[PDB]
């Protein structure tokens, strides 16, 4: 075929490994804070359940 | 760290009643006709209100 076609491939596997690095690294990063820190969506461990408190009238009113 | 609020002895200083427990069980079924809005009233603010000190009078 031809050295363009090496050429301009290899650029592209270029592009494509050296994004994947990028975004391998910033997993890390990610994952990192989210977990130092629950603000994201990774690593929000559990909390007792709400809806199975009773809120209605008790026997005692200082309950 | 914050202090409580208590009223004085004389927030509390009351003519009682000084009624024994037979006396006012027969009493109780007119007890609970005659003198229930007082009664209800003192009871829906015990339970809207949590707090004794907002309901002495």
């Amino acid at each position: 075929d031809g050295p363009e076609k090496n050429y301009e491939k290899t650029l592209a596997i270029l592009q494509i490994e050296s994004e994947k690095a990028e975004l391998r690294l910033k997993e890390q990063e990610v994952r990192r804070l989210m977990r130092a820190r629950g603000d994201g969506p990774w690593y929000q461990f559990p909390t007792p359940e709400k809806e199975f408190i009773d809120h209605s009238p008790k026997a005692t009113p200082d309950n | 760290p914050g202090i409580v609020e208590l009223p004085t002895l004389e927030e509390l200083k009351v003519e009682e009643v000084k009624v024994s427990s037979a006396v006012l069980k027969a009493a109780a079924h007119h007890y609970g006709a005659q003198c229930d809005k007082t009664n209800k009233e003192f009871m829906l603010c015990r339970w809207e209100e949590k707090d004794p000190r907002r309901c002495l009078k």
